[PDB]
């Protein structure tokens, strides 16, 4: 298929494992997470954009705007553990091992 | 447990944007139009067990269409032909493929 | 939390839910299950402490790491066929990567990791919507798409579940994290016959539903979250110690309780199609949580821990707790089997 | 009094006048004495297209008229 | 060269994802991340989607990553080897595929990819006095009626959701 | 020659900036019963050039940076969006024809809290981290406004055309019919600028005080570009001149006497009132402009449907 | 519901002033003359090419040429 | 049939070029000059090419 | 005066429609014979 | 094209002009200076409110996302339902904006 098409799955995959992949921020994964949510708007939009499909054209919209109500959820989230340990680093939300 | 809510009541909530060949705002038609046509009016009512078997050369033509893959490895070999033959210096390219033409309407 | 806004709240984790369960286009799956987890977030978050807050970030990370995957499954679907249609996917590819993202939604082996975490940081009335409501959803998309899920990844999910459930289990105190790991060991066992015969599935998924339903309904209405304490019921309410011992024995599917119904009728199900070995080691493997369901047995029921002095205290004020459905649950978790054939209204 | 502030008022005003002059100059210039052709749609686009191609110099707006039929 | 040129652009896009999944730091990861959105909205744009790459700058980078850098501003207080080998592996990763799909024409790691320009799969006809993206999701509000509803229940169980867990109480 | 074009939109940008400061100077001389600048030049026309050779000699403040590349970045995108929200911008022809002009420029309008923000956490102050911090809240807020009085006023457009925002308002102004939705919008491009009475970057640190003269006096004339850009877009789309197709020149004068007036108007409007407290502007805008803008919103959809007024698509 | 009303008119005529211009946005609409007027000139508008009909022999209402009498006019929009 | 449109057209315009080639070359001129080219700009070169149109054919 | 001038230029958008509509089987003709000649040089080099 | 020139030409003025302004004053040789704020050094305090206002613009321009096709969206033929979802669409924003103040989520940033 399309050359475009193999670099921007390349970039969910990219997006995937420094999603899978924590260094220290919660933050830097929330960046992550929506890399992958930009990956995937434009992987739908240019397969939309080029089947002529006319109806899918609102659906890209509709995948940004959920999903960045996620990511509002996921900052305020962040900041709720910001507000507990001054940091938002993943090693601090350790408590349920036990 | 797929509750057809929408069957049962007889509303249409995402039935539209289910499918390519559907009502379109304007009339306007999909690249594949025709093709998933044939392949729906093809599958349709006979389940998907008979139809991945029956309906095989209908929904290969529209992955063709879909996603131009034989297409685009024809266009390659066609290319890569004619670069070679360009190398070796056996063909030359006519004057409607280099721009001196004068175009059409 | 304002009781409007509580209400409102639990209405949209039902409408998500309904969405997926009602919905012809793969968008609005996608919506349902980004509405199911908008809404739960904060009925995980109803106490305010940073166990709450942990459980929320760790299920807001899994929950949303497979609804990226879900959407890439429906986008390499809408590559591959050009629409939209919830059915069968058109790429082992994008079947693959939805049964990746479905298992992190219900928390299968070896995604499995967040469930007995975020179980212990929440509360027993969101950890019951969790293990409960919150199977309900990817549980229907792995209903309609099975002419496509491949076999070796299901069942590998399925036995991987089932023992890390197992074994799990074993080392827990906690009684939320006992029915996180019961979870992950059950939804092994209703992953296993979804390709062979998904009624099969449902019921499994509606045994499994009303014993947890039960369970959480006695951890609520006696206070307890930990063994130590469920283990002071005897001389605070005697009647619950046998109604945690008889679901318990249901959980672990004693015959002839209905809890033995949902297994043996997944193995009925498993050796016409010519698996021995698979049913066989799944049932021998169900042996362990039985295990440590007669643990809890022990601790609770059977025998009579030491209590304490304030405990007399306690003897002069009767349960005020809404015990919702608990009889009516604890009827139906027991003495159903002499009605197993009416599994057919599943069908 | 109040009118020295007009000859910074009148300095700007000419900095302002100056780029729209300038693109009307320069699209009559570039267009054949006439407008820039304005293609928002493709239907547009496929005439200036056409009568790039019945021009014959390559230039879209070089338009031939009654004299270019019989 | 010219007619490879939103390939191009991807691949300074996937470089950008390369930029911030190495997570240097939030704040580099964020202009990452924004250096990203604006290519992969110049890829969206040069096929015909001025809408969608239009919302990629007023709402995924006006709108969202602005949300991203003032909360992630309000923290990591102000003044590494995996962050660079993971970006020298990143990128040495991409232009082996680059190389590859280069000179086959031809790729294969998990998909089939030709290699020519992605100029090759495009329509040649007019869509006449309208875009038809534009009329796409002009259809929102004709046909969209249901999608709308739960969208709009969504961002504003979304208010309530967020009004609800940073209060505390 | 399209070059010549685009160095003949944003050479006369930068001039028109540099004696916009001039121009302030003496009318805010004036309002306030003094002259302005009139010893530097006759009349005081040297007072920016000699302001710019000052500044562009002056020692470099030389701060320690949190971040250099962010540092470096926020003054070339303040300067490069200023510079790129003139070019759809019909006088009576953009530079750039674009079907999407009028979403082009609220998205580039709302990449500028990047600058400020960069600039704002490159800086080792955290009170001009806070004050970034402050002001990036205060344009979000007001950028709410913009895009919703802004796609009410084109319920009345037809497209997101800038161009036939002239054909729109042939017959009348439209500030006719959207005055309310012209006063709030005003004062939202008010608030957007950091313009006074909502300046509070000098209201008792800015954002960018760890810059030197010469990025510092970028990030100025960013400002003052964006100051003069959007009294052009209010005036192209409340008070649209009228156009003859043969004669351009008339429309240029006429938008640019509108554009001037306005920017004036800005100028007129600091030296009139004290500041907003940051609560009483954030007051203004979710408590009070902000419900008119729904109602309006509702009332702009809901008006070309029930007179039969829905303007055209093409 | 008029001491009321001029009690939220002393006081807050912002949103005094919101909910009646909603108020009229959304019930205006249903009692004016011409909203039909707006969905008949959305439908007048020919976006697309019109596709002609294979003459059977009998269509009575079908034109065979534009300035045919039978057919649908638009005799009312350049009249209103 | 498609040959039968480049049949008809041109017999339609010889039919312009030999009547009323004048009024229509400074009709379509000024709908030339226009860059979305309006037919209400040219309202009175239009009434002269309908006029003459009208009357010799 | 949006009421009476937004009816004109309605009035107006249907007479660039009406004008494309009756130009439109003209270019599709074009458009037809534009195609095949493209299609017939391409199949002839492909032969040679 | 003529766009990306144009961007380019804005960008490589921007950048000229800042190279200009942080290296023109370096050529002097002007003085070497030591150096030895309202808070001393303090970490920043964390506000809760300023995240709430960036959260509410974040959620409100997810709303302006949704209304932004009404212009095209007002030529549709289905103008009663297009009518009923754009009230409604505006109507859930103004309830999000009065839930937003009942809360008290609109205070001391008002
Ligand atoms: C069909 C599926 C039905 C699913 C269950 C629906 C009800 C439960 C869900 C909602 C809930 O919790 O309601 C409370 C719930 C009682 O649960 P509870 O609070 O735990 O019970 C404690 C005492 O009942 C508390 O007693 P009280 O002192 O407060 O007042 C006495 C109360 C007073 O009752 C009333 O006031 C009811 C009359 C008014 C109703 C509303 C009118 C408006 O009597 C009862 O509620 C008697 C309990 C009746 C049984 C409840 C379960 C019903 C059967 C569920 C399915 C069983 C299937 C078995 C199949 C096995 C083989 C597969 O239900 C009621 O109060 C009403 C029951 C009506 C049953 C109708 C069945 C046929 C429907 C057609
Ligand atoms: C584009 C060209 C220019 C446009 C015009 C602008 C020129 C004038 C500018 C003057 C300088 C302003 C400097 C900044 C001022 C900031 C302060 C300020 O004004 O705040 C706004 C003030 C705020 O008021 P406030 O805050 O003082 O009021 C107190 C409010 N409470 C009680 C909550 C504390 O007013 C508004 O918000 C109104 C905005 C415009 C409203 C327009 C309404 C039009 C009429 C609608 C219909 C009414 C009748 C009812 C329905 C009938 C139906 C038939
Ligand atoms: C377009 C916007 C405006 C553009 C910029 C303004 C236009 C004019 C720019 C050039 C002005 C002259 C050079 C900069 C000013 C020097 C001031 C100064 O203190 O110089 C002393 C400095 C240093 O002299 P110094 O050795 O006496 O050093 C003084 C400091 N002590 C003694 C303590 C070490 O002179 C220079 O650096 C010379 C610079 C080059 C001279 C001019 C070359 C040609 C320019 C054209
Ligand atoms: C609260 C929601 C109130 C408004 C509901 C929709 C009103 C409306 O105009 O519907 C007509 C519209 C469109 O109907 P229509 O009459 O325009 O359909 C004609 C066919 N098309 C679309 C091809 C032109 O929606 C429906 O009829 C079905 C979707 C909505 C079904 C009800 C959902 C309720 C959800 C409650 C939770
Ligand atoms: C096989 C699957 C992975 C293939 C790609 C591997 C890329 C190179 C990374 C290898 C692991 C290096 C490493 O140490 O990663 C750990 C780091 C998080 O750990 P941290 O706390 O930063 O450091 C302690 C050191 N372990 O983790 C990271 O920083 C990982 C960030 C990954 C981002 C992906 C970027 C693109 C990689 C190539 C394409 C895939
Ligand atoms: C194919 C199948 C399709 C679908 C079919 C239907 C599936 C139904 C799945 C049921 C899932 C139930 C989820 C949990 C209940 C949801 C509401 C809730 O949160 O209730 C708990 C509530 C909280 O009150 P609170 O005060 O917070 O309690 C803590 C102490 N202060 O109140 C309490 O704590 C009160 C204590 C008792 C609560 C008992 C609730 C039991 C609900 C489940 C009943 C069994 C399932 C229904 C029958 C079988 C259906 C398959
Ligand atoms: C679109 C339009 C934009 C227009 C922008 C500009 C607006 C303002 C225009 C200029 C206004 C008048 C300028 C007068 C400058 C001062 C001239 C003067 O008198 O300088 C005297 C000084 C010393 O003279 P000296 O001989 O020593 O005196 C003793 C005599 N017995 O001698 C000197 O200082 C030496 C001579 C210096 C001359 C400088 C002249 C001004 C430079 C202006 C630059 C811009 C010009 C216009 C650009 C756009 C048009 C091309
Ligand atoms: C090869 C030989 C040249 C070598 C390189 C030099 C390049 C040209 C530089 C400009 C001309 C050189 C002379 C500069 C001024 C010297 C004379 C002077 O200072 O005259 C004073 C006179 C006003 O007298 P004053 O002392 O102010 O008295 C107060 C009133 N009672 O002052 C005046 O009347 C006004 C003086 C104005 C100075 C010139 C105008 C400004 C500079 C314009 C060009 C550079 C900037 C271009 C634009 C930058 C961006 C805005
Ligand atoms: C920190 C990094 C540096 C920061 C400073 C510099 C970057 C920020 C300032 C510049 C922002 C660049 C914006 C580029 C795209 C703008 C949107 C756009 O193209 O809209 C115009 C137009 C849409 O209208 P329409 O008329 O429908 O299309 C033509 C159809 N006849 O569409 C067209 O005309 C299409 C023209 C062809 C496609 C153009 C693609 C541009 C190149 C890719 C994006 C470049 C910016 C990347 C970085 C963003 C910011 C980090
Ligand atoms: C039905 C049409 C559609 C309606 C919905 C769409 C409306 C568009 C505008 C959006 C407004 C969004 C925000 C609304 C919030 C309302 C609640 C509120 O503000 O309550 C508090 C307020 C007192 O203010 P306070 O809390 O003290 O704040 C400090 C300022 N003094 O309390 C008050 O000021 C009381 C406010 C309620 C009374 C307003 C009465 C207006 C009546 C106009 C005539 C009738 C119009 C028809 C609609 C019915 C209205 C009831
Ligand atoms: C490319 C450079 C062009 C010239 C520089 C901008 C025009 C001159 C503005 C001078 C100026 C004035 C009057 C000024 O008053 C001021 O202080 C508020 C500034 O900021 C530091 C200024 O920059």
């Amino acid at each position: 298929m399309s050359l475009v098409y193999m670099n921007i799955m390349m970039a969910f995959t990219v997006s995937l494992t420094g999603l899978l992949m924590y260094r220290s921020h919660l933050m830097s994964s929330l960046l992550c997470l929506e890399g992958m949510m930009l990956s995937l708007f434009i992987l739908a939009t240019l397969m939309i954009l080029n089947s002529h499909f006319t109806l899918a054209s609102m659906m890209p919209i509709i995948l940004l705007v959920f999903a960045a109500c996620e990511a509002a959820l996921g900052l305020s989230l962040l900041v709720m553990v910001s507000n507990t340990y001054g940091t938002d680093y993943v090693q601090n939300l350790n408590l349920l091992q036990c | 447990p797929f509750f057809d809510v929408q069957k049962k009541l007889g509303v249409d909530l995402d039935h539209w944007m289910t499918i390519q060949s559907a009502e379109q705002p304007h009339r306007i038609p999909a690249r594949c139009h025709a093709f998933e046509k044939e392949w729906i009016e093809c599958a349709h009512g006979i389940g998907s067990i008979r139809a991945e078997k029956e309906c095989k050369i209908e929904f290969e033509d529209f992955r063709e269409c879909l996603l131009r893959q034989k297409t685009m490895k024809r266009l390659n070999a066609i290319k890569r032909q004619r670069d070679k033959l360009i190398k070796e210096g056996k063909y030359t390219p006519p004057p409607h493929h280099s721009g001196q033409e004068d175009l059409r309407p | 939390m304002n009781p409007i806004i509580l209400i409102i709240i639990l209405m949209t984790v039902m409408l998500g839910t309904i969405i997926v369960m009602i919905s012809t286009h793969w968008l609005l799956i996608w919506i349902g299950f980004e509405m199911n987890m908008l809404a739960i977030i904060p009925i995980m978050m109803k106490k305010h402490n940073p166990r709450a807050t942990e459980a929320s970030t760790k299920y807001f990370l899994t929950q949303s790491t497979a609804s990226m995957l879900l959407m890439m499954a429906i986008i390499i679907n809408l590559m591959f066929s050009g629409q939209w249609t919830v059915m069968k996917l058109f790429n082992p590819m994008a079947s693959m990567l939805m049964t990746m993202a479905l298992a992190m939604k219900l928390g299968m082996a070896p995604f499995h990791f967040w469930v007995p975490e975020v179980t212990q940081g929440i509360p027993l009335s969101s950890g019951l919507i969790l293990l409960t409501w919150q199977k309900l959803a990817p549980m229907s998309v792995l209903y309609q798409i099975l002419p496509s899920i491949n076999l070796d990844l299901i069942l590998t999910l399925s036995i991987l579940s089932i023992t890390i459930g197992g074994w799990g289990g074993l080392n827990q105190t906690q009684l939320r994290k006992i029915m996180a790991y019961s979870s992950i060991a059950h939804m092994g066992w209703m992953t296993a016959v979804l390709l062979y015969n998904p009624t099969m599935t449902l019921l499994n998924l509606i045994i499994y539903i009303i014993m947890t339903s039960t369970m959480f309904t006695l951890f609520m209405a006696n206070s307890t979250t930990t063994t130590l304490s469920l283990s002071h019921t005897w001389n605070k309410a005697p009647i619950m110690t046998i109604l945690v011992l008889i679901t318990l024995l249901s959980m672990g599917g004693l015959p002839p309780l209905s809890g033995f119904m949902p297994k043996w009728m997944i193995i009925q199900e498993m050796t016409k199609n010519d698996s021995i070995i698979l049913p066989t080691l799944m049932a021998i493997t169900a042996l362990l949580n039985l295990y440590f369901y007669m643990r809890l047995t022990y601790s609770t029921a059977l025998t009579m821990f030491p209590s304490t002095n304030n405990m007399k205290m306690k003897w002069q004020f009767p349960t005020t707790k809404r015990m919702t459905l608990l009889p009516t649950m604890t009827v139906l978790s027991t003495m159903l089997l002499p009605l197993t054939p009416i599994l057919s209204i599943l069908e | 009094m109040w009118f020295e502030v007009l000859p910074g008022i009148a300095v700007m005003g000419v900095c302002l006048f100056i780029p729209g002059m300038a693109t009307a100059r320069i699209h009559r210039f570039s267009n054949g004495g006439r407008e820039k052709r304005v293609a928002h749609y493709s239907y547009q686009w496929y005439l200036m297209e056409r009568d790039r191609r019945v021009s014959g110099v390559n230039r879209y707006y070089v338009s031939k008229g009654l004299e270019n039929i019989d | 060269m010219m007619t490879y040129i939103v390939f191009i652009l991807s691949i300074i896009f996937v470089m950008g994802f390369v930029g911030f999944s190495s997570k240097p730091s939030p704040i580099y990861g964020g202009l990452g991340l924004i250096v990203s959105g604006g290519v992969g909205c110049g890829i969206v744009l040069n096929f015909g989607g001025s809408f969608l790459g239009l919302m990629v700058f007023l709402i995924y980078l006006g709108g969202m990553m602005v949300v991203f850098g003032y909360t992630t501003a309000m923290a990591t207080e102000q003044y590494n080897k995996v962050v660079l080998g993971t970006f020298i592996t990143g990128l040495l990763m991409e232009f082996l595929m680059v190389y590859y799909v280069l000179k086959d024409k031809e790729v294969e790691i998990v998909f089939k990819f030709n290699g020519m320009g992605d100029w090759v799969i495009y329509d040649t006809g007019d869509s006449g006095f309208f875009s038809e993206e534009a009329m796409g999701i002009a259809a929102l509000y004709s046909y969209g009626t249901w999608l709308v509803i739960v969208t709009g229940w969504s961002l504003l169980i979304g208010v309530v959701v967020i009004m609800e867990i940073t209060r505390g109480n | 020659m399209f070059m010549i074009n685009v160095l003949t939109l944003i050479i006369p940008i930068l001039l028109a900036v540099a004696f916009l400061t001039l121009v302030e100077r003496k009318v805010l001389g004036y309002m306030q019963f003094r002259k302005g600048p009139n010893v530097v030049g006759p009349y005081g026309l040297l007072q920016p050039i000699a302001d710019a050779i000052k500044l562009f000699i002056k020692e470099p403040l030389r701060p320690a940076t949190s971040s250099i590349s962010m540092f470096i970045l926020a003054p070339i995108l303040a300067l490069t969006l200023a510079l790129t929200m003139w070019i759809p911008l019909p006088m009576p022809y953009p530079l750039i024809n674009m079907n999407l002009g009028v979403l082009f420029m609220l998205a580039m309008s709302s990449l500028a809290v990047y600058s400020i923000l960069w600039s704002g956490w490159a800086s080792n102050s955290k009170y001009a981290l806070i004050g970034a911090l402050r002001a990036v809240a205060q344009t979000i807020s007001y950028e709410v406004t913009l895009a919703i009085i802004l796609l009410s006023v084109l319920l009345m457009n037809g497209s997101f055309t800038l161009s036939t925002l002239i054909i729109t308002q042939e017959q009348v102004w439209l500030i006719f019919p959207a005055w309310p939705l012209a006063m709030m919008w005003f004062i939202s491009t008010l608030a957007e600028t950091n313009r006074a009475p909502f300046d509070l970057t000098e209201g008792e640190s800015g954002f960018n005080v760890e810059y030197a003269a010469g990025p510092f006096a970028l990030f100025f004339m960013a400002e003052y570009a964006n100051i003069i850009m959007m009294n052009i877009f209010t005036t192209t789309l409340f008070l649209g001149a009228f156009h003859n197709p043969y004669m351009p020149e008339l429309y240029t004068i006429n938008f640019t006497i509108k554009s001037l007036l306005l920017s004036i108007t800005f100028l007129w409007i600091r030296a009139s009132y004290p500041r907003f407290r940051y609560d009483q502007l954030m007051h203004l805008l979710w408590k009070n402009f902000l419900p008119l803008t729904l109602a309006l919103c509702m009332w702009h959809v809901s008006l070309p449907i029930l007179l039969s007024s829905i303007p055209p698509q093409t | 519901v008029a001491a009321f009303l001029k009690n939220v008119w002393a006081k807050e005529p912002v949103l005094v002033a919101s909910f009646a211009i909603a108020g009229l946005a959304v019930i205006l609409p249903t009692l004016s003359p011409y909203t039909k007027y707006s969905l008949m000139i959305n439908r007048a508008t020919p976006y697309n090419y019109p596709v002609p009909l294979r003459d059977d022999g009998n269509m009575p209402d079908v034109p065979s040429h534009p300035q045919d009498p039978q057919g649908p006019s638009l005799e009312w929009l350049k009249r209103l | 049939e498609g040959k039968l449109v480049n049949q008809c057209a041109l017999e339609f315009f010889r039919q312009i070029k030999r009547h009323c080639a004048e009024p229509f070359t400074e009709y379509w001129t000024c709908i030339d000059y226009s860059g979305l080219q309006l037919f209400r700009r040219c309202r009175k070169e239009q009434a002269q090419f309908d006029k003459c149109v009208l009357d010799k054919l | 005066s949006m009421m009476r001038w937004n009816r004109e230029r309605r009035r107006l958008q249907i007479e660039d429609f009406e004008a494309r509509i009756a130009l439109m089987p003209l270019l599709q003709a074009e458009k037809d014979r534009r195609v095949l000649q493209m299609l017939r040089e391409n199949l002839e080099e492909e032969a040679t | 094209m003529n766009l990306m020139i144009t961007l380019l030409t804005n960008f490589t003025l921007a950048t000229l002009l800042v190279t200009i302004a942080f290296w023109l004053p370096q050529l002097n040789v002007y003085s070497e200076k030591t150096s030895p704020d309202p808070m001393g050094s303090a970490r920043l305090p964390f506000s809760m409110k300023f995240f709430l206002v960036a959260i509410t613009f974040l959620l409100f321009d997810l709303e302006i996302a949704l209304l932004l096709p009404l212009p095209w969206a007002s030529q549709t033929t289905n103008l009663n339902t297009m009518l009923t979802m754009a009230l409604l669409l505006i109507f859930l924003l103004a309830v999000s904006l009065a839930y937003e103040w009942t809360q008290k989520g609109l205070e001391w940033t008002e």
